[PDB]
RNA sequence: CCAUGAUAAGGAUUAUAAAUUGAAAGUGUUAAUAUCAUAAUCAAAAUUUAUUAUUUAUAUUAAAUAUGUAUGUGUAGAUAAAAUAAGA
């Protein structure tokens, strides 16, 4: 059928206010620095549709500051 | 009768108001535009006569 | 006939398919009615090679020509009924009851948008938008600036 | 509820007042004097009989020469114009209804 | 230092700046980044902007391979034509074309100076091919600037994406118009597009059909549109559009009027007729001259006949400066002294034409043939039909 | 021939085309910011 | 959800769903479909061929000589794709 | 104006306050919306999304 | 009312189709086609602060 | 030349209304007034859509 | 007979000038509706480029 | 698929640059002619003739050609992926469970299993046959091979 | 093809094989009159009044309608009689019979 | 039994349904007996079609061809002023049916049209058929409609057709005309001997004879049958003092691919 | 330097054919003396949708749409480019027929570049022809100086 | 006549000091309403029908028909809103 695609099922994950983790989200803002994602080049992020957050177009595999300027440049300049 | 006309519409129900299936696949970006050129069978038989 | 067989849940949807007859019909009799109506209402010579009493004339037998089209579409477009083709919702343009690109009234662009149904980017509810055209003007800008790229480019030669 | 300058959803919500005296033509009329008639004040094919002309149509001579009835929809069933006159003349019906 | 400027000079500027912009030659004859033959710019759209720059990234490096490839080739080419070529005999007949030279006289163009100019064209054509390779042979994966025209080729800019907001109320319940206004939200509609410039020294077709095909495997969810700029010879001659005098009656502003240009304007260019009748007397000179051509140029356009007749059909050289025009603006009358088929038979057009052109003897005239012969004497002259209506030498110039 | 032969003739390779891995482990390293004893 | 069916192709949900394609991906082509070369299929129109000759031909392949010398009989008989109105009996 | 926000270098405006679409000027010089966003809707915004590229009978 | 999704992954699976999926993926397929505790916490802890991670309580 | 030479002649558009005109002779229509008496009196009321 | 544009704004202040009553009209502003209700029939970028 | 029968995607270029010399269409060879006539009918087609094909009913009269000569696994609304993969567990750290992100249709020759591990002649040796069970599933598999 | 890790092991490649590019080509036909060429010329008292059916016809604005405004002129007056044009009347027209016509 | 028509009547012939019978028909499953627009009575069909155009056409009742002596509405009926009255005081300015129709040439203006109707006359058999083909003449285009050819949003079948009519190709209007009114006779011979355009043709010839070739063209644009063989020579015979090489290679390419090879001569 | 001069000035149609012999530049070329070949450059749209907009009914109405939108052509020509020797032996564009072509073309000129914008026809194909007439019309009527 | 979803109202608290120009808007529920998946006899063209945030004293109707009635020393009771590029 074409129904017959919709229907790989998705084993769940083998263990050992509301949205919010209290133990991350409860830590210090002068330890844990007020950011909410890597400090990566703003090129590699996407904002997602129908979620709340930002995803890089690239899945995982941050690329640094220096990955973009040329080698040794002051202030990431061009 | 040939086996290869497999029901691709499920049977129906109330899954098809109840649930976000869709009723036909999405098209396909990448396939070509049908067209029409081949030989009859008869005008290859013409032209090497 | 009457709801004895019409395999949807709102009848009102046939309105919108009846409506694009009206789009259609004025895709028709668009230019005739323009022609004849300027030719008629034009009071100055048409040109060197007709005046005066022959212009007159023209003038007339135009008018009398426009008024003989019977069905010929001359409605103005803000008095056709606007409602979404998914809902059968009305909504006046020009107010956040319609949404001028998707067509849809808002009912419809709420739920589809609340819904996984149409690919919109969410921005914040009291701004301009990410568009530098709308943060430096507005919608008036924007309205603007589409004319100068459709038309005021061009040589037109 | 707002709507856009001179697109109300109401048709039929404008109010034509009692006639101003300093203009009298350039109010509820044609901008131009020298225009034609509408349609409405003509025949375009071989009718059947018409129930009532349009509130629309101008007001001329022919309406009390000829002694036609003439009438128009209102607030109630129909409305005809008796005792025809000679005062309300190049005007439309709809400035004399008062609704 | 520092910088005073006055308005009326400002507010000029900016105008100015701001419409000249489509006014770039972009195929010239410069070396290096700018002039070449043909200009391809895709664009390419997509619903994400990452999406569209990785199709743009795919498409810049297919295209840098595809044109590397055809302007080897085309290299190839321009060095064996180099080492050793034939001058056409079109190419030279083409160049041995002017009546006068630049040096006052015929330009007595050889073999050597033909080939001379072909070699300076194919030295400037190998010139461009080499830059084309030298700049695509730059972008190895380790340093790769695909937004540089220096650095890639073919290079990509940017442009700016299409963001359309829409703003609609979100409350589905029917309270009051504050409410419904507080319940407003803001989304927008995104479409992000990326250029990629193509400037090759020659126009190549086979370039064209491969980078017309990049719609069949474009990337998922992504358009493209493509523009040509490329150079085309155009002809301009004499004949059809004339250098003359204005007229001895200048148009007036009458003739500039609403929907005159379908009521007293014709189509440009005006018929000018080719062919002539020679009249009786008029000799092979007098033709010429009455034409306002010269004798050889007569016999060169009817060189078939050796003489000419009292009436016979030549035709006109083609630069001819006296040419009439069809149509003659003098009227053409028929005098009947009869019928409405005699008269449309001698005047060789056709009865309704005849009717209609003549108006005013269709009102006269009564059903009868012989009640319209009656009436030929009130309608006197007949206006002849306009496709009858023939020039003349004198009614056509002042 | 709808496929350039500088993508497989050995005669027309590009000594300097480095492989697929190398470039992305380079620009992915982040080294050690502490290169001197203060800062 | 609804008698209104949901659009496969346009709907972000079934777009970047499970069992379609993310947005955060390389976006290249899922395959290349090849189907006319395959197997190609002749060409039917439902609507008959409106350039045939809509009759039977002759072949008049007469030496030119003798077209020629009867030509002006010949103007009378059929030519190709015309057909005069001269008599059968003259 | 460059000295404001919605300088464009061109003129957006007739600057005649008796202006409409009635005169014979404005039907000259206006655009037709023959092929327009107008023609685009007419066809795009059926009902039934699946009836503008197919007939239901056919592809059943 | 409501549709069966079976999260248990003990539910979802039948000896018919695992026959086939067996022979399309296997152990030997898999590993054919793949390739101081305080100390410990410490530094776990403190590698949140690279350029990819965050520092996490 | 006498005229411009891409100037349509009278008798081209003559043709096209020559109806009208077979009309206005048979009904000897001499002028058509297109503004009243005391059209010019009144400098306000009477304007032509092109004025 | 023509007028050359006025200096002194009691010229054009005193001057049979009228003003916008009803709605502004462009001939190529027909389309698109009015602002917030602007139509574009095909997405492309606003400062695109003809060639 | 055969990638050279591009080739003949450029014969209607030749063709026009040999308009452009003069050199005559009809001063071919017959079989020439004839292989000249099956590449232009092959990539050769008019704006008029691209206004209209690929319409609704040349698209399923062209599956109902498909389907009377019994070849209709290349159709795309006739196709049906009845069978389905699943993930590579590795050796290495074996305590995480993996999930699908994103499904394509691939042909199987991609991850077609061994030939060693796998029935000798098997298409010759065997007869499979996949066809749907009649009784309700819970686990799935909804078409089976047999 | 070779590539067994295709989607299995996410071996998504960024850029599209020549394989591929042939048969994407391959799969459609070519525009014939996609290429340009001519050499006699631009068509100057033709090219533009050809059949109805393959008719040069304008586009946009009235002004390039020179010959639909003929067309449409000409069918007018032959169709429509004077003798029903004349019953059109103007404002002023039916104004002049009121008793304060102007003021 | 809640009918909601009274009657009804077949539409295929005595002669072969008779025989059909005994060949069972497959129906559709959901709804197998079909009560379509053609097996309509005149009257039932005159009177659907009269409702469907209630909004523009003489469905409302003061629009026109009503047939009504009174209304009632209100409760309070009224009578009905005849066109006899009406017309003292509305002069008629009725043209007839040949003031709807528009010349040929502008069809293209007209996006494709020639009738100026109520409803959009389709050129092509299968949206206004209704039982037989459809057929537009242009010469009887009235309002009471005795073929229904035209095209409503309110009939008893509409909704196909008006799906049928949005999901139309390009110069669909145009090709269905040409394709219906201009076709090669079965005899084999050109369709140039038609009457209505053969003044027309001889004075193309005749200005091509005269060397007006601008004006042969100008009146060759608004030809709308297949011109004869002769008009070609002669464009081209014309052609050549002028060694117009480019129109006459694009008067020949007008008649050889586009209108039955008649230039091919 | 009358050397010189021969030895690099080009005919218009010596430099016409040497294009399109080896840079294979379309178009026709006028070998009499009272043509005048023009350099010229044409710029337009071509667009063929792929992703919804194919392989069913709705395609044919949408691809038509795109070309009648696309339907502009802009033919762009140099002055410098004009100002060259014709076939009779006089240049054939002067300081006053210079002059005498911006006058004319308000607008259509502009950085030494004259551009016709041509949105006359449904078609590219009648709007090249289109633009080309008015530009010869309007060299014409500018040599007229 | 579909009863079910959204919305309205609407709150939370860590950032020592130096440096930096920086490192900074978040929602349950109770409510009302409604056009959606769920229970057959009837609202959208003929509109009067009363539906919160309006122009107050030098110049006031020209282009789709576009408002003739409340001047009264700006004088009640209740109600809503904000610490947001402003200056409690």
């Amino acid at each position: 059928y074409y129904w017959s695609r919709y229907r790989m099922p998705t084993q769940m994950p083998k263990f050992d206010n509301e949205f919010i983790d209290p133990i991350d989200d409860k830590f210090p803002m002068s330890i844990r620095g007020p950011l909410v994602r890597p400090d990566v080049p703003e090129d590699q992020y996407v904002d997602s549709w129908y979620i709340c957050t930002s995803m890089t177009h690239h899945m995982g595999d941050y690329r640094p500051w220096s990955a973009s300027a040329p080698p040794n440049a002051f202030r990431f300049r061009p | 009768m040939l086996s290869q006309n497999v029901a691709k519409t499920t049977v129906p129900s109330y899954y098809m108001i109840r649930t976000n299936l869709p009723h036909r696949k999405p098209q396909n970006q990448w396939e070509g535009v049908y067209y029409y050129s081949g030989i009859t069978k008869r005008q290859r038989h013409l032209i090497l006569l | 006939m009457r709801h004895i067989g019409q395999d949807v849940p709102k009848r009102h949807t046939h309105f919108v398919l009846e409506s694009r007859l009206m789009y259609e019909k004025s895709f028709r009799d668009c230019w005739l009615h323009s022609v004849c109506r300027a030719i008629s209402q034009l009071d100055e010579p048409l040109s060197k090679t007709v005046v005066g009493t022959h212009q007159k004339m023209l003038q007339r037998k135009v008018t009398c020509f426009q008024y003989n089209q019977y069905g010929l579409f001359k409605t103005p477009y803000y008095r056709l009924a606007n409602v979404d083709r998914y809902h059968a919702v009305q909504g006046v343009a020009g107010t956040r009851e319609w949404v001028p690109y998707v067509n849809v009234s808002y009912w419809t662009m709420n739920k589809m948008v609340r819904g996984g149904n149409l690919l919109v980017h969410r921005v914040h509810y009291t701004g301009w938008g990410t568009d530098s055209h709308l943060k430096k003007g507005g919608w008036e800008h924007r309205w603007n600036k589409v004319l100068q790229r459709n038309v005021l480019q061009y040589s037109r030669i | 509820r707002k709507y856009p300058f001179l697109r109300r959803p109401h048709i039929k919500n404008t109010h034509s007042m009692n006639p101003s005296a300093p203009y009298f033509w350039s109010f509820m009329t044609a901008k131009s004097q020298m225009a034609f008639l509408p349609e409405e004040n003509y025949i375009t094919g071989d009718w059947t009989g018409k129930f009532f002309v349009s509130k629309r149509q101008v007001y001329t001579l022919q309406h009390a020469t000829s002694g036609a009835k003439v009438r128009v929809k209102s607030f109630p069933s129909i409305f005809e114009f008796n005792s025809p006159s000679r005062w309300n003349i190049g005007k439309e019906m709809n400035t004399l209804t008062k609704p | 230092f520092p910088f005073q400027w006055k308005t009326e000079d400002w507010y000029e500027y900016e105008v100015a700046k701001v419409r000249n912009r489509r006014f770039v030659f972009e195929n010239t004859e410069e070396d290096g980044i700018r002039g070449s033959e043909v200009t391809y710019k895709i664009v390419l759209e997509g619903f994400w902007d990452h999406h569209v720059m990785k199709l743009a990234e795919d498409v810049c490096m297919f295209l840098k391979d595809v044109g590397r490839q055809i302007v080897e080739e085309k290299l190839v080419a321009v060095r064996r034509l180099l080492q050793g070529g034939a001058v056409d005999p079109e190419l030279l007949a083409a160049f041995n074309c002017a009546r006068a030279g630049p040096f006052g006289g015929l330009d007595e163009y050889d073999k050597e100076e033909v080939a001379n100019f072909l070699r300076s064209d194919l030295r400037r054509l190998e010139e461009q091919c080499l830059s084309v390779i030298n700049r695509c042979n730059v972008p190895v994966p380790g340093a790769t600037n695909i937004y540089d025209p220096h650095t890639s080729w073919p290079h990509v800019e940017k442009l700016e994406p299409w963001v359309r907001m829409a703003e609609f109320w979100t409350s589905s319940s029917d309270t009051s118009f504050t409410e419904l206004e507080m319940s407003t939200a803001h989304y927008e509609f995104r479409k992000f597009f990326r250029v990629i410039i193509c400037k090759l020294p020659f126009q190549s077709t086979e370039f064209e059909k491969r980078m017309y095909d990049i719609r069949h495997w474009l990337h998922r969810q992504t358009s493209c549109e493509f523009h040509t700029i490329y150079r085309r010879n155009v002809i301009h001659d004499s004949a059809v559009f004339p250098t003359e005098h204005d007229p001895a009656t200048p148009t007036t502003h009458e003739h500039h009027r609403m929907f005159s240009f379908a009521l007293d304007w014709q189509s440009a260019p005006v018929n000018r007729l080719s062919t002539d009748t020679v009249h009786e007397g008029e000799s092979w000179d007098a033709v010429a001259q009455r034409l306002g051509c010269s004798v050889g140029e007569l016999k060169d356009a009817n060189a078939e006949r050796e003489t000419i007749e009292a009436g016979v059909v030549i035709n006109v050289p083609v630069t001819a400066t006296r040419r009439l025009t069809s149509f003659g603006a003098t009227p053409l009358v028929l005098p009947l002294k009869r019928t409405w088929e005699e008269a449309a038979a001698i005047l060789d057009c056709t009865v309704e034409e005849l009717q209609q052109c003549n108006g005013h003897a269709a009102l006269t005239y009564q059903k009868k043939e012989s009640e319209a012969g009656e009436f030929d004497s009130s309608v006197t002259e007949l206006v002849a039909p306009l496709s009858c209506w023939t020039s003349t030498s004198e009614s056509e110039f002042s | 021939a709808n496929i350039p032969r500088s993508v497989w003739d050995p005669a027309q390779h590009n000594p300097n085309w480095s492989d697929s891995y190398g470039h992305d482990i380079t620009n992915r390293r982040a080294w050690p910011a502490r290169k001197w004893t203060v800062g | 959800v609804g008698y209104t069916p949901v659009n496969p192709d346009t709907s972000p949900m079934v777009a970047y769903s499970q069992y379609h394609w993310h947005y955060n991906l390389p976006q290249g082509m899922e395959r290349p479909h090849s189907v006319n070369r395959t197997f190609a299929a002749p060409f039917q129109s439902n609507h008959s061929l409106v350039n045939k000759y809509r009759g039977v031909w002759i072949e008049f392949d007469m030496h030119p000589a003798f077209s020629v010398a009867l030509e002006p009989q010949l103007r009378k008989l059929p030519r190709g794709r015309t057909l005069p109105k001269t008599p059968a009996e003259e | 104006s460059p000295e404001f926000k919605t300088f464009t270098g061109y003129p957006m405006r007739d600057m005649r306050p008796g202006y409409g679409q009635n005169l014979p000027d404005y039907i000259m010089k206006k655009r037709l919306p023959n092929n327009t966003h107008y023609e685009l809707f007419a066809r795009r915004d059926i009902p039934n999304e699946d009836n503008a590229m197919y007939g239901k009978y056919l592809y059943d | 009312n409501f549709p069966a999704h079976f999260i248990k992954s003990a539910f979802t699976t039948d000896p018919l189709k695992e026959k086939q999926k067996a022979r399309f993926s296997s152990g030997g397929e898999a590993m054919r086609e793949v390739q101081d505790t305080e100390f410990q916490a410490l530094v776990e802890f403190i590698e949140g602060a690279s350029y990819d991670q965050l520092i996490s309580g | 030349r006498l005229v411009e030479p891409q100037l349509r002649p009278q008798a081209a558009t003559d043709a096209l209304l020559a109806r009208t005109i077979a009309e206005e002779e048979t009904f000897k229509l001499k002028s058509i007034p297109h503004l009243p008496q005391n059209a010019e009196r009144f400098p306000h009321e009477y304007h032509t859509p092109t004025s | 007979v023509d007028q050359t544009p006025f200096e002194e704004d009691q010229t054009w202040l005193l001057h049979s000038i009228p003003v916008q009553q009803l709605e502004m009209h462009h001939h190529e502003k027909d389309l698109q509706d009015l602002p917030f209700i602007n139509h574009e029939q095909f997405p492309r970028s606003l400062e695109w480029n003809a060639p | 698929a055969n990638i050279n029968v591009v080739e003949k995607k450029k014969v209607p270029l030749v063709l026009a640059q040999m308009d452009e010399l003069g050199v005559p269409r009809t001063h071919l060879s017959r079989v020439l002619m004839d292989e000249v006539e099956d590449s232009l009918r092959k990539f050769q087609t008019y704006r008029s003739r691209f206004y209209e094909w690929g319409r609704a009913v040349k698209q399923f009269d062209f599956i109902e050609f498909r389907r009377r000569n019994g070849w209709l696994y290349d159709l795309h609304l006739m196709k049906c992926t009845t069978k389905q993969v699943g993930p590579l567990r590795d050796f290495n750290d074996p305590d995480a469970v993996q999930g699908a992100v994103a499904t394509a249709e691939i042909p199987a020759f991609f991850n077609e299993r061994p030939a060693w591990e796998r029935p000798p002649l098997e298409e010759t040796l065997y007869v499979t046959t996949n066809k749907e069970r009649y009784d309700d599933v819970r686990g799935g598999d909804i078409y089976y091979d047999d | 093809s070779h590539r067994r890790d295709y989607i299995r092991m996410g071996y998504i490649p960024r850029y599209t094989p020549w394989e591929w590019i042939a048969i994407q080509e391959a799969d459609q036909p070519l525009i014939a009159e996609q290429i340009r060429q001519d050499n006699i010329g631009t068509s100057y008292f033709f090219s533009l009044n050809r059949y109805w059916r393959y008719k040069a016809s304008p586009h946009g604005y009235i002004r390039h309608f020179e010959n639909e405004v003929r067309d449409l002129l000409q069918y007018v007056d032959g169709v429509t009689p004077w003798k029903q044009a004349q019953k059109i009347r103007t404002y002023w027209e039916v104004r002049s019979h009121h008793p304060m016509p102007q003021f | 039994v809640s009918g909601v028509f009274s009657k009804g009547r077949g539409i295929g012939h005595e002669a072969t349904t008779s025989i059909l019978r005994y060949i069972p028909r497959a129906r559709v499953p959901w709804q197998p007996s079909r009560f379509g627009r053609e097996n309509l009575t005149a009257a039932d069909m005159a009177r659907l079609w009269s409702r469907g155009r209630y909004r523009d056409g003489p469905g409302n009742y003061n629009s026109g061809y009503c047939t009504e002596r009174t209304h009632v509405l209100e409760e309070n009926t009224v009578s009905i002023i005849p066109r006899r009255e009406l017309e003292k005081y509305m002069p008629d300015i009725t043209i007839g049916p040949k003031a709807l129709v528009t010349p040929v040439s502008l069809m293209n203006a007209r996006n494709g049209h020639r009738v100026t109707h109520d409803l959009l006359h389709s050129y092509d058999p299968h949206i206004g058929r209704l039982g037989k083909p459809a057929v537009v003449d242009h010469d009887n285009i009235t309002v009471e409609d005795p073929n229904r050819v035209g095209l409503n949003a309110a009939t008893l079948d509409c909704r196909g057709r008006i799906y049928r009519w949005l999901r139309r190709g390009p110069f669909f209007q145009v090709d269905n005309y040409f394709r219906r009114s201009v076709k090669l006779n079965r005899d084999g011979t050109l369709p140039t001997d038609f009457v209505h355009e053969a003044p027309l043709m001889r004075k193309i010839i005749r200005l091509a004879h005269r060397g007006h070739l601008k004006a042969a063209c100008e009146e060759y644009r608004r030809v709308t049958t297949v011109p004869p063989v002769e008009v070609y020579r002669a464009l081209t015979a014309c052609c050549v003092p002028g060694a117009k090489l480019a129109d006459a290679v694009s008067i020949f390419e007008d008649g050889d691919s586009k209108l039955f090879y008649v230039s091919r001569d | 330097m009358h050397i010189f001069i021969r030895l690099s000035y080009v005919p218009h149609a010596g430099a016409a054919t040497i294009a399109r012999l080896s840079r294979r530049r379309i178009g026709p070329i006028g070998l009499e003396p009272h043509q005048f070949n023009v350099p010229a450059e044409l710029g337009f749209v071509e667009q063929y949708d792929n992703l919804q907009y194919k392989r069913y009914d709705w395609q044919g109405w949408y691809q038509r749409m795109l070309d009648v939108h696309n339907r502009n052509v802009s033919l762009r020509c140099r002055i410098c480019d004009l100002q060259r020797l014709d076939g009779n032996g006089v240049q054939f564009v002067d300081m006053q027929t210079e002059r005498r072509l911006r006058i004319l073309a308000q607008h259509r000129v502009g950085m030494g570049v004259l551009k016709l914008d041509a949105d006359k026809y449904e078609d590219q194909a009648d709007n090249v022809t289109f633009g080309t007439t008015k530009l010869s019309e309007l060299l014409a009527d500018a040599r007229k100086a």
